[PDB]
């Protein structure tokens, strides 16, 4: 009585794979710090050039994305996290993503910090959390995050 | 002597449209393309203000399909070609009047079958040459040669619609008049302007001015607390449709039913 | 199938929200546009 | 000879919809997705100004459901496929008139059962081939082959509503015309604009101007004491709905009952 | 043969609601939650201006209870399920007409008792299978099988109300139509806007501007000497209710009494 685990959108760190995907023409999504989230693409055909679109949704029959030529910078790619547009989605904006260290209350009334190794969902759309060293899956309300 | 497919007689109900071509014929054939809508909006581009996207052709087709649909009721018509399977009741007064029948949908391009049945078995199927049609009005009448009412006695099969016009400035009664093309276009534009009028400036902003370091920019739009941004054009389109629509009902005329 | 009903609220409470400061960075960006009417002088009429 | 499921006769009351599929068919099949509403609002996006939260599809579906309900009242119609268990009285004059029956919910896709009962025990159940239907008007009439009134003598079971349109720009009498889709959309947009009109700038603000340190701005909204910010859009929606609704009533016609 | 609880016959007056569940059913079941009101006010928060307090859910419930009450009169209905103990007079003309009875409150979900008494002693209690009902209109009629008037001769017990709708976009005659949900909501919003409209700025302040050391702030609200702050929305809600309410009276129809 549940739904299988949902993969998180893996950020891409290596520039080489980013450029290879771009050369293949696969769409990229760039999280700019100052001015929001944008799509990046390589122009099809012989006249190769980079294009940008702010039509920030999955392509649909009723919603076709418009692409403007832009001189995307290498430094922009390096300093800003980039995701494959096939993955990054509204489907699961989980409060505690995978590999995040979170604080959870154990049965012995002793707060411990563990890293989330697996996350899944159920019929109600809840976020079941798996923590290393324990089998029982916790809930959203029980957990807590520690920052800095 | 004469040569013809048995259902179709050149006299009375000459063949006009092949049954198979009914599927092929579409909106593009009648000139209802998105480009037509754009042409009437020559110099205007419908574009999102916050991103460079223009609205696609699919939306235009969706609107156009509803424009032609609205017209099909507004004048009681069947406009695109389609095949109809129609059952009708027996009324003695019309039956004695050469078996007069008023089809529910008009015009009638052609008639394939006209039979009388009792319990699904055809009691009598008339010769093809006997029956004759009035295409525009859709009257079906029979001219035989050498209680007072009952339900669903007869069975009628016919094709309702209009063919695309073959030659300029002219149309046969069985042929799409040019006005329906423009009328459906104007209905579509009423929707498109309703969308576009919100994208003139901002959202519901009538008057504006920026003054920066002695620079000054100032705009006052058509938008107002009691009038919409495109409502000037919408009003003019109503004045246009009223002239067009009334003048076209005179071509089809008023409906009548005996009682 | 089932009727569509509003149901309950989901927004949690937040306290002591801090302001956002635009981060300084030498990296390039793209300036998010607005497409709208432009005002210009009638230079021909200025010549006149 | 002929082959058919016993309740359904191809002549008179041909089968149109499987009973099981009635549960499967939903608003999305008829095009009443939130996407369509958004398309009509292309270039306008609605958000809670205090947060980054736009309204989800839940609200849209909820609004659309009440919109299709409102249209269902605006014409005396059944607008989704739905089974009905109806008990009707015996009126002699209509009974002698081939057992004429005017169903409460129209159109009638198909008729499953039609029996005459006295105390819950079926006195007489008619042959399937005898009874015949008029889908759009919902008339049910009987054609037998080889005090003055009483209550709830006959028992009627039938399926009411409209199937989704199969072919472009066309519809059978048993088939949904595209405008009811559009009409419900426009009733939905009335609610949406009644929401969106409030959120453009703060609340209750008509005019504002702000000057700080040599930079100045002035804005005048469509809001006013006499009319709300979206009033222009709503009032144009009414102008279209009235035309759209008056024209569609001519497809169904006026209601009559003897006395 | 047939199986049923004695008061309830599947033919005529099938059981719909358990008596005990009458207490359980409440406003929340029908979707009249405060959240519903808030949803229609998406983006608006009703808050005291001089302190951070928002108005609580209790006020919404109190308003909603008066909204459903106002609707229950505005269309002569009993809307929530409740048990009725009704005495009615003997009129000969209706009595000879199969004992016709028009319940004071409608719809009738079901009938438990129907007896005739002289001085509190039941002279004759009819069999359950004899009597039959018309749920929506509430007509109660008797079909027996194998001075001119007197007061309070007969005794009637019945349950008046409507069940929450089970499936989307559809309702049985004994089932709450979606429009009443929206209608009661709109009545409630008329009250909430009347409260909120005073909290836009200050108290009865139309126009303002502060000029401090070359700083300038300026506001002009919807409030005016002849129009209230929320009166723009209230007017639009009246235009909405008029369309909704008139269209729903056609579902119930006009009342009639012989004389």
């Amino acid at each position: 009585i549940s739904l299988n685990p949902i993969q998180d959108a893996k950020p891409i760190d290596d520039i080489v794979d980013i450029m290879t995907y771009l050369k293949n023409g696969k769409v990229l999504r760039v999280k700019q710090d100052n001015q929001g989230d944008i799509l990046v693409r390589m122009s099809p055909g012989k006249h190769k050039f980079t294009e940008v679109s702010r039509d920030l949704d999955k392509e649909s029959f009723y919603y076709k994305r418009h692409w403007v030529l832009y001189n995307v910078s290498v430094n922009s790619l390096i300093t800003f996290d980039v995701y494959l547009d096939e993955e990054y989605s509204e489907t699961t904006k989980v409060k505690y993503p995978k590999d995040t260290i979170v604080e959870y209350t154990r049965e012995d009334q002793e707060k411990d910090v563990a890293m989330i190794k697996e996350i899944l969902t159920d019929n109600n759309g809840n976020y079941f959390y798996a923590l290393i060293g324990e089998t029982m899956l916790f809930d959203e309300n029980k957990l807590n995050k520690v920052k800095d | 002597s004469l040569n013809y497919e048995y259902p179709y007689h050149p006299s009375g109900n000459p063949k006009h449209i092949d049954v198979s071509e009914i599927d092929n014929l579409t909106l593009a054939d009648y000139g209802w393309s998105p480009d037509a809508v754009k042409a009437y909006m020559f110099g205007i581009v419908v574009q999102n203000p916050d991103t460079g996207q223009p609205m696609g052709d699919e939306f235009y087709n969706h609107i156009l399909e509803r424009a032609v649909g609205k017209a099909e009721r507004a004048l009681d018509i069947s406009i695109l070609p389609d095949t109809q399977h129609e059952m009708r009741d027996y009324h003695e007064t019309e039956f004695n009047s050469y078996m007069f029948v008023h089809a529910y949908r008009k015009p009638i391009l052609q008639v394939e079958n006209l039979q009388l049945q009792f319990n699904g078995r055809p009691i009598y199927k008339y010769p093809a040459n006997w029956w004759k049609v009035e295409h525009l009005a859709g009257h079906v009448q029979l001219f035989p040669t050498a209680a007072t009412f009952a339900p669903q006695m007869i069975r009628l099969e016919y094709v309702s619609g209009m063919l695309p016009r073959k030659k300029a400035g002219r149309n046969k009664p069985w042929e799409m008049p040019p006005e329906l093309e423009q009328l459906v276009i104007k209905y579509a534009l009423k929707e498109i302007y309703q969308v576009w009028g919100n994208l003139i400036i901002g959202a519901g902003i009538a008057n504006k001015t920026l003054e920066v370091d002695g620079i000054t920019e100032t705009i006052g739009t058509t938008q107002s607390a009691m009038y919409g941004g495109a409502s000037a054009q919408i009003l003019q389109i109503n004045e246009d449709i009223k002239e067009l629509l009334d003048g076209l009902r005179a071509y089809f005329g008023y409906n009548m039913i005996g009682l | 199938e089932k009727p569509y009903m509003i149901g309950a609220n989901s927004n949690p409470n937040v306290i002591n929200k801090s302001t956002t400061y635009t981060t300084t960075t030498q990296a390039d960006e793209q300036d998010k546009p607005k497409y709208t009417t432009r005002l210009e002088f009638d230079t021909i009429d200025m010549i006149r």
